[PDB]
């Protein structure tokens, strides 16, 4: 309906870490707990102030479990913003970050806007990633970084807030 | 958990649900395959398409 | 055709790998749903991305 | 690059009776013995002269496994004839023929010109299906017939020339 700017974001990680989740919830306000693994690739948008500006978000999402394959240029293609997203119970999503992030330098624009965020924060219990390393990990690597939880809601927002921002 | 058949048996049967596995593979990445390359045409032609929700145009 | 396990164990093998057909078949399930669901939109807007051969418009 | 009429040709049939190659052949003029099931739908057209006429012949393909599916309402959408196809050496693809033919009855146009094609004729010493039986069944139900290979070519193109003269 009319907006200042029009950014195209992708979600990218392992599979299962809630990219999906992320999705839902920034533009549905809606959370899945039966999620089945995303075929295919698809997008949703949503229109949120940011500054004085209205930001049509444009927010890309497929299937983690193939590094590279044929749609993964077409994915990166005039993307202002990435969301890097582990899951803060799973150490091995977090191991693969750098993996994602070289797939990033490879097919990316130079200039992408890459936010880094560790998801499913309400396993509280289950933590298998210190915050402090993750943190400690972004900051070495240009990186903003946040935790969420797309099941209850927490930083979502401020999540597509943060790199919506970010990219201006 | 069901008896029935030989040790024999239950041991050709095992290596046919094995190759029917790999059938079934092989099935899924074909599948893959045509998913992806259908996906990067529509892409760069009609990537409305791939909006949720659908809005016909 | 290879030996060493029990007739315990080769048919608890028969059981899980009786279940891993049954998921991998609900996964072609899912991606041929996922593909006439996208079919059915490509052919109503924009048909020409399913010649062959494959003239980019 | 012009042409006098745009004819949409739908192939139906059970999997494995050479719908696929009877595209090929007639477009390309290729065959394919290690030839997979069709994924999806596609189509290829072929210009030829019939009578003072060019004619684009917009030849459409899909698996034959299902009956129907969410893309069948397009697939039939403005077709004007059917090539429903049977494997002359497998008497099971010809008892599905009448199955076929509801199922044209039911999402065709119900000008649909039907023509009733048993497929891989080469295969002489296989043959389970009569050609005087299908022959019999295909004037009874107002239908076309003919005997092709895919394989060898017999009847391939005589095969298209026929529907689509049988359209003007
Ligand atoms: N507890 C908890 N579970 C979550 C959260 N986000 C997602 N999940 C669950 O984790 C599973 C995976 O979520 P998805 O959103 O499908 O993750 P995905 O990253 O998109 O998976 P792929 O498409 O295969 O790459 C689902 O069972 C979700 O319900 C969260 O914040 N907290
Ligand atoms: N001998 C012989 N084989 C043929 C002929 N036509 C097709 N075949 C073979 O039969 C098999 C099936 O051929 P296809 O063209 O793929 O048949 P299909 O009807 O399109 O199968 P679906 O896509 O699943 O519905 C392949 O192995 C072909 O090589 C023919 O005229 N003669
Ligand atoms: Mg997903
Ligand atoms: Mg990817
Ligand atoms: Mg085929
Ligand atoms: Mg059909």
């Amino acid at each position: 309906d009319e907006y200042d700017y029009l950014f195209k974001v992708v979600l990218i990680g392992d599979s299962g870490v809630g990219k999906s989740n992320l999705l839902s919830r920034f533009t549905r306000n809606e959370f899945n707990l039966e999620s089945k693994s995303t075929i295919g690739v698809e997008f949703a948008t949503r229109s949120i102030q940011v500054d004085g500006k209205t930001i049509k978000a444009q927010i890309w999402d497929t299937a983690g479990l193939e590094r590279y394959r044929a749609i993964t240029s077409a994915y990166y293609r005039g993307a202002v913003g990435a969301l890097l997203v582990y899951d803060i119970a799973k150490h091995l999503t977090y191991e693969n970050v750098e993996r994602w992030l070289k797939e990033l330098r490879d097919h990316a624009d130079s200039n992408i806007v890459i936010m880094l965020v560790g998801n499913k924060s309400d396993l509280r219990h289950l933590r298998a990633v210190p915050t402090d390393e993750a943190r400690a990990f972004a900051e070495k690597n240009g990186l903003s970084f946040i935790e969420t939880s797309a099941l209850d809601s927490t930083n979502v927002e401020a999540a597509f807030q943060t790199i919506l921002t970010e990219i201006y | 958990g069901y008896r029935s058949l030989t040790y024999e048996e239950v041991l050709q049967e095992l290596v046919k649900h094995k190759e029917l596995l790999r059938r079934k593979d092989t099935h899924i990445r074909e599948l893959e395959d045509y998913i992806d390359n259908l996906l990067v045409r529509v892409m760069e032609e009609t990537p409305s398409i791939l909006r949720v929700p659908y809005e016909p145009s």
